């Protein structure tokens, strides 16, 4: 009989890099502001065999997190340590899955 | 297979935090996977996984060195540390700040 | 025109290869791909279940089962392995001695258990078995006397054991509230939704013993699992246990992979109790246990779906199909394939938890 | 990094946004069609001459002839009627395109208000029409692409029925089932209306489920539809080539050879340095006026057929490549998002296992290598035999190798040329499919990058550095560029075959002996224009004759060898050179400027350098292939005699 009013428009930090893992691509350098210059190349030997790696100057590097948030690392050397101590290779790693294939017996994929 | 989990790592990459040598040896050595959401302990089942090859634990450098002479003292190249003294362990090296 | 649009689709295949003669063996291969979201609060759940079983010497019986569950849930790895010798002492009692181990993520513990399960129907009337061809509902109750021993090698085990020791003495309502703990998730809902009732456990005294291979917490407890009649674990005690049919080892390699967009189920298995003899010389595929159907009904009614289901009963050359309702779609000389129409309706019925019959009677 | 080619990316667009974009594009396309129709007015209805036969209109023309428009008439009155119909239909296209642009703007702003009735139409929920929508659907597709296929097919059925009606009333083509004559396309339009209405109602009552696309439709559905429509466009090109060669289309295409055309840029009558218009070659035509180019010699019928067929074919191949690339982008997105393990459909789960990817790509590579080696050895051996080096006459060549008699039905004159054409098309298809499969399967990790611990984290990353002495061009964008470069060969084979050329050998028709004796020993009633290398020499006669085609030649060549600069591994050299350029431009200081020169010389990123390189490479290549197809057909039905009896 009686009802109340309604409206509803719905309907109608201290980042580190593991030189053992790093391969020296330098996208961290591109992700770093030029004013800081924290990422730097360190040369070890022949360039074609891996050669140079990259390093962070902890004093110069002040909590930008652009490198890791960009998630551009192919090698996973760009790691982030946390105040509690956990280490991150990637911002979000895919979950590990128990992989086993599906083949219907009567369907064409058997 | 490779797409499940972090695609870089063949085995589950378990970094070792600097939990060490502060109270009766600190047997609760912190093992953290690459995912990093959980923070596990080095129970014998984790050692079973590690000897199975499904997971692999790695020691980092830029931290208080984790029982570096109490876990194992093989220092031929400073990276010959093994848990059960026949492990074939691998250490991650980071001379981050000390190098130019 | 039509109603209930925007339905998802589930594609399912089943194959039951029966064995002729007095052997009631069957080979069940099932596949399923459902595009409906799963009801997992920790959604990315993939579990592989390897249920092997071997005939130990039948002088006393004690067939040996070996179950390996490996479940990755939210990128958490769990594994439960149990190897146990089980034997029907008498028709009503069963005695088992086994070992096992759980291992979640990092924490693992091994247990050695012995168990006496006395199953009694609330009634055994000659008139009922005289008047009904097949009693699917049967009222009864199980009494489990379980003695489980766990070495307390890990500190987590020690803390939990101390907590349990304090709890069993500080609170008498523990015997009740342990049931509240006994159902980790919606299993408490499935208990009453499935017709099962669980009585308060009666502790016979859990004690620690000093073992050379680590200290062992040895807990003896008995609990009563009463059934309204839908419970396969009670009403079908004669079944569930190939006491004399295990003349050969049997296996199951089941598994599922569940994630935000779908569910992928693959079952391979060889079971010794697929076929049940019936009166008049007829043999049938065993009546579906109703606890699976009902417990699946809770999650099966969460989305509107259409099913494309096929089933092939590879019948032995010595038998001809009978009394198949729904009827068979494709008729081979020996095989019989059910698909579409009424069978699809039955699949949609049992996917949502409907306890319906699919009578398939094969005879000479 | 959002660039100027990422602002219109679908990830930032909604469904209504792309609806508005498609409608704006349809309206702009209608405006362009009006431009072309006006450009086809041979004699103005005012009583004056018209436009000089644009290639756009020369392509559009036969289809217009199929309709009541655009009579093939030299009679001035009927040609004026043709111009009147063209202009009227152009104005109608202009009006409809204006309304379509208005609707596209309304859907771009998400501002859907009807001026006559002040109500707001919800994009998520509405009725298609006042009563028809309630008759058929009773509502709207619930914001899911799978539920929209039904209504989309119903709309397509409506459009087919409307096309039949337009043919029935305005263009005066009564539907009869005689498929040889024109007046059955309307009957088939009605048949397709019935069929697609049935399909639409079925798909509305029963929506097909491929749940991969629904979530991120903006890329998954885009990729699937783009690849499907690319294959559809390839099929349309093939069907067009077959049909335009049929006698049924002959009244509408062979008559194009009968009539001459005055093209824009076609050479004019040349006046001398002293022409007193108060000496002139071809004095009958006025000064600086276009000399007529005869269709019979130019082969305008097959020239227009080739333009249409290769336009659709290359557009389809490019659409296939772009569909694969955008599907790779979506797959990379779900691989970084962790949804790749959660798709649960055959189109992904089969490729989820890396060993299956290895097997598929290895099978493709083996087939490509085998077919390519076979056909290339055949080609080079034919060339060797016809040039007689190493003392081999053409009797040792692959002239015996005809297509199988069972398979001979689909060729005019069975020869090694058709064999090599088919084998080259299959080899190039598999050659591009190698890179397409690489995009499909290796968007995140290749088996090498699985063994060597790297992974692709972007769709436009340049490389991974000099580690392992490589890592160049493993991005799906770079694999797309390689696929395009590899399919350039296949598209070139298509163009040269449809234009008419001996692909089975390289120098066919050169003054060498056994090159000329090919036709004598092959028994062909068709004289193919020339061999692969001699094709340029034989077909650039007209390209040089026409100043306009020469201008296109020069511009395309410039574009190509400018692509060279960004294709090579020279970006760092260009960067340091640009820094030197900037330093000297700063040295314009103390050259009396007193102005701070804040102009850093820019150098493209590698992800942008490859983009520009491929765009300019393809652009120059096929700007020149346009001249290949605009030189002429120049195929005479006369076998060559042997040089020596
Ligand atoms: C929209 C409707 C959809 C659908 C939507 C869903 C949804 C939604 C869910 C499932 C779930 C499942 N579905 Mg489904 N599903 C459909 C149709 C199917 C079809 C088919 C097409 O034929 C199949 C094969 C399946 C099969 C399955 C399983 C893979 C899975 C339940 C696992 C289970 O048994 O755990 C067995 C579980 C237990 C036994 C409970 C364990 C815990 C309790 C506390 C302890 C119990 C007692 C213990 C075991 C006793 C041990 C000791 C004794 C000595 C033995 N569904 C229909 C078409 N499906 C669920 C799933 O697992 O999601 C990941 C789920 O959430
Ligand atoms: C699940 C429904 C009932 C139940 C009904 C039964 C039945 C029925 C039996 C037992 C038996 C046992 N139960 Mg119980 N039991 C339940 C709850 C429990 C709980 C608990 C969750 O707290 C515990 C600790 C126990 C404890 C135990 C043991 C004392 C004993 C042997 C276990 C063992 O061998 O398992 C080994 C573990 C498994 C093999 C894991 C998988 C379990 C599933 C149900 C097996 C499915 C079989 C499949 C359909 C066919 C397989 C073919 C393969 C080829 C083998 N029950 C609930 C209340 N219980 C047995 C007995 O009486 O022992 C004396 C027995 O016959
Ligand atoms: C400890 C558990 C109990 C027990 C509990 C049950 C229960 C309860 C049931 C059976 C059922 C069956 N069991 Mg039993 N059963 C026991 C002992 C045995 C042994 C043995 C000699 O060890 C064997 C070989 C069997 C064999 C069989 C068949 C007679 C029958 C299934 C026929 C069918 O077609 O299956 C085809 C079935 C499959 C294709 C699906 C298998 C699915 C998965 C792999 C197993 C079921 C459990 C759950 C869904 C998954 C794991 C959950 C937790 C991780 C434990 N049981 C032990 C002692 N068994 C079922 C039956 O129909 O009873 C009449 C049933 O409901
Ligand atoms: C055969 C029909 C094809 C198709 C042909 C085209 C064409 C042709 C065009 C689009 C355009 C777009 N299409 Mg589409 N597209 C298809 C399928 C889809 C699907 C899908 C099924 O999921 C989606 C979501 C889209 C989404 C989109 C957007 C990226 C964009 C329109 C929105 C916007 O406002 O742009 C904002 C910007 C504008 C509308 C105009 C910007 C200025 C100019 C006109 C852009 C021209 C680009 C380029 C030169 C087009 C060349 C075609 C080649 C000559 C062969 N397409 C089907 C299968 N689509 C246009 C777009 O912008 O492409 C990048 C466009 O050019
Ligand atoms: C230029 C023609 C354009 C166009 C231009 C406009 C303009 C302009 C307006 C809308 C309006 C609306 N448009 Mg529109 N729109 C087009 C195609 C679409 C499509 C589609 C089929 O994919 C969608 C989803 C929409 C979405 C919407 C609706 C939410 C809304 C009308 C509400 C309703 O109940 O109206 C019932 C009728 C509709 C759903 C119309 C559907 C489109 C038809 C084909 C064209 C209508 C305009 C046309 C000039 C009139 C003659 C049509 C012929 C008789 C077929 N448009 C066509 C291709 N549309 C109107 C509005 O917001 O209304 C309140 C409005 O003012
Ligand atoms: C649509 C965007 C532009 C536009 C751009 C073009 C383009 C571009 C072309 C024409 C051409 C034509 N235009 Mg128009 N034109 C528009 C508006 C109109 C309207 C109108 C009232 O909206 C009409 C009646 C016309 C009239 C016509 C004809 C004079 C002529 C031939 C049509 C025909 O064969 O269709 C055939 C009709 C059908 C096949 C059925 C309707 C469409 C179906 C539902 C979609 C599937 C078919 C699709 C077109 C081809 C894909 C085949 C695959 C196998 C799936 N234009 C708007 C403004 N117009 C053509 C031209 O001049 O030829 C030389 C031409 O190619
Ligand atoms: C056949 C209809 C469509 C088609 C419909 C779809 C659909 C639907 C999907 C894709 C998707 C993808 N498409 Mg496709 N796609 C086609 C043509 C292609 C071609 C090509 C040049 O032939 C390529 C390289 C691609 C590329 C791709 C990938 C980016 C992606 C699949 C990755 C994967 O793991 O695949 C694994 C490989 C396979 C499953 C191969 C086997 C294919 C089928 C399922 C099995 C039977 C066919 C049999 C092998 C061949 C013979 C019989 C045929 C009838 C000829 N498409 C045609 C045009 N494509 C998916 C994606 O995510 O899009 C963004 C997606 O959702
Ligand atoms: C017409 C074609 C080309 C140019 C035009 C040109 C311009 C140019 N280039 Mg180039 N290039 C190739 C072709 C052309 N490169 C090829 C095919 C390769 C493959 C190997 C290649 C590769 C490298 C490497 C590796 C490096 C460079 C540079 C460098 C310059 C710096 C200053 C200089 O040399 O001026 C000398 C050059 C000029 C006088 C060019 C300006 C007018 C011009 C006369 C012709 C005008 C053409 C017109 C601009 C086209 C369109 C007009 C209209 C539509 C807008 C510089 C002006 C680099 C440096 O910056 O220092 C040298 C460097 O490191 N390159
Ligand atoms: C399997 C692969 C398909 C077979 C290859 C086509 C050969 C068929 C053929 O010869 O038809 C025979 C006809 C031509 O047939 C004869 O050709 C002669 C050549 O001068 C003359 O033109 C004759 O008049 C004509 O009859 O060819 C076609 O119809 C051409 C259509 C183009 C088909 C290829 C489209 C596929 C695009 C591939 C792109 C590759 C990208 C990498
Ligand atoms: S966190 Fe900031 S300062 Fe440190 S390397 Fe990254 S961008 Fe440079
Ligand atoms: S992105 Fe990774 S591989 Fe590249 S330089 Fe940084 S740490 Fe090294
Ligand atoms: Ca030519």
């Amino acid at each position: 009989p009686v009802e109340n009013k309604n409206q509803a428009p719905a309907p109608g930090k201290h980042y580190f890099i593991i030189e053992n893992l790093c391969v020296g691509c330098g996208l961290c350098l591109d992700k770093c502001p030029p004013k800081v210059n924290a990422i730097g190349y360190k040369f070890y030997g022949d360039v074609q065999e891996g050669g140079f790696r990259c390093y962070i100057d902890q004093a110069a590097c002040i909590s930008c997190s652009a490198c890791f948030s960009g998630d551009e690392c192919p090698s996973g050397a760009l790691i982030e340590v946390l105040p509690d101590g956990e280490v991150l290779d990637f911002s979000y790693t895919p979950p590990e899955r128990l992989d086993f294939d599906l083949r219907f017996l009567h369907r064409f994929h058997r | 297979g490779p797409w499940s989990g972090n695609a870089v790592h063949k085995a589950e990459k378990y970094f070792i935090t600097s939990a060490k040598r502060d109270r009766d040896g600190k047997l609760q050595i912190e093992l953290v996977p690459a995912s990093g959401r959980r923070k596990l302990s080095p129970t014998p089942e984790m050692i079973r996984r590690l000897i199975d090859g499904e997971i692999e634990i790695y020691i980092l450098t830029t931290q208080p060195d984790i029982a570096i002479d109490m876990n194992k003292e093989i220092i031929d190249m400073e990276n010959r540390y093994v848990i059960d003294f026949d492990k074939r362990g691998v250490k991650w090296t980071m001379r981050e700040i000390p190098v130019f | 025109l039509f109603g209930s649009n925007d339905v998802t689709t589930a594609h399912s295949d089943y194959e039951i290869v029966l064995e002729g003669g007095s052997s009631s063996w069957g080979k069940v291969k099932a596949r399923a791909k459902v595009n409906a979201p799963p009801a997992s609060p920790l959604l990315p759940a993939d579990c592989d279940v390897k249920l092997n079983v071997k005939p130990l010497d039948p002088a006393k019986g004690f067939v040996r089962i070996s179950a390996v569950f490996e479940s990755i849930v939210d990128s958490t790895k769990n594994k439960l392995t149990i190897e146990a010798d089980i034997a029907n002492e008498t028709k009503e009692r069963r005695i088992s001695v086994g070992e096992g181990m759980v291992s979640v993520g990092d924490f693992s513990h091994t247990f050695s258990f012995e168990g006496s399960v006395v199953n009694l129907f609330y009634y055994r009337s000659d008139a009922v078995r005289r008047n009904v061809p097949n009693p699917i509902y049967m009222q009864g109750r199980q009494f489990h006397d379980i003695l489980m021993k766990v070495p307390l090698d890990n500190n987590d085990l020690i803390d939990t054991w101390e907590g349990t020791v304090k709890a069993i003495g500080s609170t008498g309502a523990f015997n009740d509230w342990i049931r509240d703990f006994w159902f980790i998730g919606p299993a408490f809902t499935a208990l009453n939704e499935g017709g099962q009732r669980i009585s308060r456990i009666e502790v016979n005294g859990l004690n620690t013993e000093s073992g050379p291979k680590g200290p062992v917490g040895v807990s003896r407890w008995r609990f009563s699992h009463g059934g309204s009649g839908m419970v396969d674990s009670i009403s079908r005690w004669a079944e569930l246990f190939p006491s004399d049919k295990l003349n050969r080892p049997a296996q199951v390699e089941a598994g599922f992979r569940s994630d935000s967009q779908g569910i992928e189920v693959k079952v391979d298995g060889e079971f010794p109790g697929v076929s049940v003899d019936a009166g008049g010389g007829l043999r049938r595929i065993l009546n579906h246990p109703l606890i699976p159907l009902v417990h699946h009904g809770m999650v099966g009614k969460f989305n509107n779906f259409n099913v494309d289901a096929q089933l092939k009963v590879v019948l032995p050359k010595g038998y001809k199909i009978r009394y198949a309702a729904p009827q068979y779609r494709s008729q081979n000389l020996e095989e019989y394939r059910w698909s579409g129409g009424a069978y699809a309706r039955w699949v949609e019925h049992v996917c949502k938890g409907g306890v319906g019959q699919f009578e398939i009677l094969y005879a000479q | 990094s959002t660039k100027w080619y990422q602002i219109f990316d679908t990830e930032k667009l909604d469904d209504e946004q792309v609806v508005g974009g498609h409608l704006a594009l349809l309206g702009v396309l209608g405006f362009i069609m009006g431009i072309y129709y006006i450009s086809g007015i041979q004699v103005f209805p005012w009583g004056a001459p018209g436009f000089h036969d644009n290639w756009f209109y020369l392509t559009i023309k036969p289809r217009m002839v199929s309709l009541g428009i655009d009579t093939y008439s030299t009679k001035t009155a009927d040609l004026e009627a043709a111009g009147a119909r063209l202009l009227g239909w152009a104005a109608f296209h202009f009006l409809v395109g204006s309304v379509l642009i208005f609707g596209g703007w309304r859907h771009w702003t998400h501002n859907l208000t009807n001026p006559f009735t002040g109500r707001c139409g919800n994009f998520r929920d509405f009725r298609f029409l006042g009563k028809f929508g309630d008759v058929v659907f009773n509502g709207t597709s619930a914001k899911s692409y799978k539920e929209a296929l039904g209504p989309h097919a119903v709309y397509m059925s409506l459009l087919f029925l409307g096309w039949g009606i337009v043919m029935w009333a305005i263009l005066g083509f009564a539907p009869i089932p005689d498929f040889q004559t024109i007046n059955s396309e309307t009957f088939m339009s009605f048949v397709f209306a019935v069929i697609f209405f049935a399909l639409g109602i079925y798909w509305w009552n029963n929506p097909p489920n491929a749940a991969i696309h629904l979530n991120d439709d903006m890329k998954a559905a885009f990729s699937v539809h783009l690849t499907a429509i690319g294959y559809i466009n390839i099929a349309l090109g093939c069907i067009a080539f077959v049909a335009f060669q049929q006698p049924s289309f002959a009244p509408y295409y062979k008559e194009l050879d009968k009539l001459v055309f005055y093209l824009y840029g076609e050479p004019f009558n040349r006046v001398s340095f002293n022409f007193v218009e108060q000496a002139k070659e071809f004095a009958d035509f006025p000064a600086y006026a276009i000399l007529p180019k005869s269709g019979e010699a130019f082969g305008m019928a097959r020239v227009v057929t080739n333009l249409i067929v290769f336009n659709h074919i290359i557009c389809g191949v490019l659409y296939v490549f772009a569909g694969v690339y955008h599907g790779g982008q979506y797959l990379l997105k779900i691989q970084l998002n962790g949804m790749y393990n959660q798709i649960k459909s055959i189109w992904i789960t089969k490729g989820r296992d890396q060993e299956v990817q290895v097997k598929i790509l290895g099978t493709v590579m083996a087939l490509c290598f085998a077919t390519m080696l076979s056909v290339y050895a055949v080609i080079v051996w034919n060339t060797i035999c016809e040039l007689n080096i190493f003392g081999t006459n053409i009797t040792m060549s692959f002239y015996w190798l005809k297509p199988l008699p069972i398979f001979q039905w689909m060729f005019a004159d069975p020869s090694i040329n058709d064999w090599v054409m088919a084998h080259v098309i299959t080899a190039g298809s598999l050659f591009s499919l190698i890179a397409l499969v690489r995009i499909a399967f290796f968007a995140h990790t290749s088996p090498l990058w699985d063994d060597l611990g790297l992974k692709k984290n972007s769709y436009s990353f340049p490389c991974l550095g000099p580690v392992y002495g490589g890592t160049c061009g493993v991005s799906i964008q770079d694999q797309l560029w390689f696929a395009m470069l590899w399919g350039i060969k296949g598209l070139s084979a298509v163009c040269w075959y449809i234009d008419g050329a001996w692909i089975a050998s390289m120098m066919y028709g050169v003054p060498a002996a056994d090159a000329k004796a090919w036709d004598s020993i092959a028994h062909l009633h068709h004289h193919y224009t020339s061999g692969i290398f001699y094709y340029f020499w034989t077909e650039t006669v007209t390209i040089f004759s026409s100043s306009h085609l020469s201008t296109i030649l020069m511009i395309g060549h410039l574009v190509w060898f400018i692509s060279f600069a960004v294709w090579f591994e020279d970006r760092g050299s260009r960067l340091e050179g640009a820094d030197i350029q900037t330093r000297t431009i700063r040295w314009l200081g103390k050259k009396f400027l007193n102005r701070d020169v804040n102009f850093r010389f820019p150098v493209l990123t590698i992800s942008d350098s490859k983009l520009a390189g491929t765009f300019l490479y393809f652009g120059g290549t096929f700007m020149l292939v346009f001249l290949f197809l605009a030189n002429g057909f120049y195929q005479t039905n006369s076998p060559l005699p042997p040089p020596v009896s």
